C-alpha cells in the first residue's frame, strides 16, 4: 500500500516529486551503508600541581 | 559549487573510519598475611630438668 500510495502521491506531485524522493532514498542508503566519524588521539594531558618558591 | 559541496559531504561521510585499543588498568591488590605461617625445625633430643 505504501509503495502504491507513494506512486500515486508522486503522480499527483509530478515528476519533480519522484526526482527528489529518489535522492532522499539514495541519501539514506548511501548514509546507512557508510556511517562513520573519527577522532584520533595521542595520549596527553596532565594534572599539574606546582609549588612556587617565595 | 552545489556539486562540489555535495561531493565534499559524500567523500567526507564515506571516507572516515578507524579503530583503536585502550587499556585502562592499575594493579592494586593487597595480600596480607601476619602471624601465621610455619618455619621449620630440626631433630634434637631435648629434655628439661
Amino acid at each position: 500500500k505504501a509503495a502504491e500510495l507513494i506512486a500515486n502521491s508522486l503522480a499527483t506531485a509530478g515528476d519533480g516529486l519522484i526526482e527528489l524522493r529518489k535522492l532522499e532514498a539514495a541519501e539514506d542508503i548511501a548514509y546507512q551503508l557508510s556511517r562513520s566519524r573519527n577522532i584520533t588521539y595521542l595520549p596527553a594531558g596532565q594534572s599539574v600541581l606546582l609549588q612556587l618558591p617565595q | 559549487l552545489r556539486k562540489i559541496r555535495a561531493a565534499q559531504n559524500i567523500s567526507k561521510t564515506i571516507a572516515t573510519s578507524q579503530n583503536r585499543i585502550y587499556l585502562t588498568a592499575d594493579n592494586l591488590v593487597l595480600n596480607l598475611q601476619d602471624e601465621s605461617f610455619t618455619r621449620g625445625s630440626d631433630s634434637l633430643i631435648k629434655g628439661k630438668k
